[PDB]
């Protein structure tokens, strides 16, 4: 978990008027995203076996279910979105650097 | 003494047990709940982020 | 003079835009990931309870 703390009026100070709304939308997303993170814990509670080992009289159903579950690996998706924003940040850094030198 | 009687001579109550278990299923779901579940995994949407 | 000095600190602050985007990225990622974890946890719990119920 790597989250960068942020101001927000400072954010508002650096939005060109042509694209306020999307930025604001972005902003909105953040907040609801944060809520959606606090809306559920990190890991689900793993289903025990003994409670089902001694109650599910079905043959092998609990067994093979638990096994295929342990044999299940959820696809943890990769971003492929951070590198491009990093590069855009780099270009913006170059631009503001030359601007501030000239100023 | 029911090893010989799979229901021990009920001779009825099937006409209601059918509906009871049908409703129990159709409220629990509609798939083959006796098999292992399959899973499709969607992925989020995105957009242009840089200055247009 | 100071107005240019003001413009200096302002552009200096510009880096907030990018990290906020980053923040939403890592956030939404774990969201869908954890959502998947609870989807799979719920669905197996459903079949498990279904059989023990009937």
């Amino acid at each position: 978990l790597a989250l960068k703390t942020i101001d927000w009026v400072a954010f508002a100070e650096i939005i060109p008027q042509n694209q306020k709304a999307i930025a604001s939308s972005l902003k909105s997303w953040n907040e609801t995203l944060t809520s959606r993170l606090a809306a559920l814990p990190e890991n689900p509670p793993a289903i025990d076996w003994a409670y089902y080992k001694a109650n599910v009289a079905k043959a092998g159903l609990v067994d093979d279910f638990e096994k295929k579950f342990n044999a299940l690996k959820v696809p943890v998706p990769e971003d492929k979105y951070t590198a491009q924003v990093d590069a855009e940040e780099k270009e913006d850094v170059k631009s503001c650097a030359e601007w501030v030198s000239l100023s | 003494q029911t090893s010989g009687g799979p229901v021990d001579a009920s001779s009825e109550y099937q006409q209601e047990l059918e509906r009871e278990l049908f409703k129990l299923k159709q409220m629990f779901g509609n798939a083959d709940m006796n098999t292992f579940p399959t899973f499709k995994f969607e992925d989020p949407k995105f957009e242009v982020i840089e200055k247009p | 003079i100071d107005t240019e000095k003001s413009q200096q600190a302002l552009v200096q602050k510009r880096h907030y835009l990018f990290d906020v985007q980053r923040n939403n990225i890592a956030m939404a990622l774990e969201v869908t990931y954890r959502e998947r974890l609870y989807r799979v946890y719920k669905e197996v719990k459903n079949r498990l309870d279904y059989h023990i119920s009937v």
